[PDB]
């Protein structure tokens, strides 16, 4: 269901669209009837509390008399499945994981020094000023070739391990030539091995995808969307891994239950990777080919539930819809309008395609400003 | 009557697990490492500027054997 | 005048490969370029020092088959399914275009089009190594990755939603008996 250009100029069945707006009329044509569309006035699914059990949402809404055939995206399960009834699946799908898509972090453009600080940096400096004082102070005594140019550029090459021009020939000369030797020593490899740890650990960094690593993480939240069957099917489990996140949720705080879809992928682009988020197959894929495209699928899917036409129990239209479910998926009008809508969104640039040639091999920009004191 | 079954056992593994947990959760991957200081390498500044020193000893010492010349 | 353009070439390579050159720069104009061309080398040599011990201390896979659109894209590779069952007839109802392009290439498959053993396309694949691949049921695959010759590995997802069901003849003795035991 979406909105409309003409959202107030507009009137009746026509002021939204999408693909069940469309599938109803698939319906119409096929079973012969005349349709009202209406809006749920809650705004979500279907709750069913340990209460009275009335069924905040959709389902309610057609318990009790007030709608007379749901066309919905809804989770055939079976406490649904006693209370209304259900035509055949007419679209596959699963519990999957939203979550901020790693993008390209920002380098620096002196982040080749990083792994040095700037008070050492600051230290070699002013190293490399005396030392050249010291050794010119020793080389002047004249009661030799090492004057003040000579002897910054003797200690520069020393620096640098490219090699000298001459040696020191005096004793107190050699002795000066000595310890700068076995500083610069300590210190280029104390840089190599260093630059080492910072590449070492980036690649340990395992991007969590498997959601029993997600369960094992407590930094990155994870929420799903309230009333409805994902709040459920965590509800009741089995899995030890699901129990966990259950236990994790029920004691989760502050509320991880997000009333609409939309807040739901909004806690999530604000959180930079804190907030994971939990909601269906297709309802993810398609905020996936919006252009944001911020957002990825991680891991598999969970289990494969499926989305059926709600009747409530003694509606005598909803065998008809059994008739045309069947009869638009053997001529494949499902999928005639399934791919529709879901390739027609091809403006996020698949750039999921063209940026998987990530590897620990540097980019220009880790080692950029070099060039720029080399320029 | 409790210990027959656990009443002191099973519910001692739930008030033992349910106040969270800290261990090798933060072993592995709450680190990354730093940049160097400066007292990671600060004693070959000692060594560096006590070579200084005593190379200026030396050069003292030497005009003291050089005016011997006579 | 020592520095020709054939020797200003050797000079700038023997201190981009760490060696000593004889011939030094005896300008104030000069020694500034051969002194930042040090300190350019001095970065880029420890850097492939450091990246290289990274490969060589954390090891990645290279698998890129996944999701069954890799699979579309790629046709070097050889699919196998079962015969005289589902995945015959359900890759035969193809009606998607991804699908569409499966069972042409798996109509134009030789000699499998299809195997006759589960274990066989298990063996199959071992022997394989990267020309042929398998499509089989979820907890088939998983069950094998759970069984230790461990050169097996699940890939993307369950490209369908299927169940098992006690197969009772039409009008059976005792099939809703069995229903509301399975439930
Ligand atoms: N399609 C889902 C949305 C709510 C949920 O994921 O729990 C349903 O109607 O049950
Ligand atoms: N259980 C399947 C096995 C064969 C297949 O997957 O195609 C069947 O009998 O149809």
């Amino acid at each position: 269901v979406m909105m409309k250009k003409n959202h107030e100029m507009l009137e009746g069945n026509e002021r939204y669209e999408g693909y069940c707006v469309d599938l109803a009329a698939e319906i119409a044509k096929h079973c012969g009837f005349k349709y009202k569309l209406t809006i749920v006035g809650d705004g979500k699914y279907g709750a069913r509390d340990a209460d009275t059990k009335i069924w905040n949402g959709m389902v309610g809404e057609l318990v009790y008399g007030k709608a007379d055939i749901a066309i919905a995206p809804l989770t055939i399960t079976l406490v649904r499945e006693e209370v209304i009834d259900f035509s055949k699946p007419f679209m596959s799908l699963g519990i999957s994981i939203m979550i901020k898509k790693p993008q390209k972090s920002k380098p620096g453009v002196f982040s080749f020094l990083d792994p040095l600080a700037y008070e050492i940096w600051m230290c070699i400096v002013f190293a490399y000023i005396g030392v050249s004082v010291v050794l010119f102070l020793v080389s002047r005594f004249s009661p030799n070739e090492f004057g003040i140019f000579n002897s910054l550029w003797f200690s520069l090459g020393a620096f640098m391990q490219q090699g000298c021009d001459i040696s020191p020939r005096s004793l107190s000369g050699r002795i000066v030539g000595g310890v700068w030797w076995f500083f610069t020593l300590i210190i280029i490899s104390s840089y190599t091995a260093n630059l080492a740890a910072f590449l070492t650990v980036e690649r340990m960094v395992s991007p969590i995808e498997s959601a029993e690593d997600l369960s094992k993480q407590t930094e990155i939240a994870y929420g799903t969307l309230d009333s409805g069957s994902t709040k459920e099917f965590f509800r009741r489990s089995k899995i030890a891994v699901f129990d966990k996140m259950w236990t994790y949720m029920r004691s989760a705080e502050p509320s991880v239950f997000v009333r609409t879809t939309a807040e739901g992928v909004a806690r999530v682009r604000k959180s930079k990777g804190k907030y994971a988020y939990l909601l269906e197959s297709t309802m993810n894929e398609y905020i996936e080919q919006r252009k944001p495209c911020d957002t990825m699928k991680v891991g598999g899917n969970l289990d494969s539930k499926g989305y059926g036409i709600a009747t409530p129990k003694g509606s005598s239209l909803g065998t008809p819809v059994n008739l045309a479910v069947l009869k638009l998926s053997e001529q494949g009008v499902l999928d005639k309008l399934k791919n529709k809508w879901w390739y027609d969104k091809g403006e996020c640039g698949a750039k999921d395609s063209g940026s998987k040639e990530k590897t620990s091999a540097l980019s220009l920009s880790n080692v950029a400003g070099v060039f720029y004191i080399l320029v | 009557k409790l210990s027959e079954q656990g009443v002191l056992d099973k519910l001692k593994n739930k008030w033992w697990y349910d106040k969270g947990e800290c261990g090798a959760k933060d072993s592995g991957s709450k680190e990354k490492t730093s940049a160097l200081s400066l007292s990671n390498v600060a004693g070959v500044f000692y060594i560096l500027v006590g070579g200084l020193g005593l190379a200026m000893l030396v050069a003292l010492i030497e005009f003291c054997y050089k005016s011997r010349a006579e």
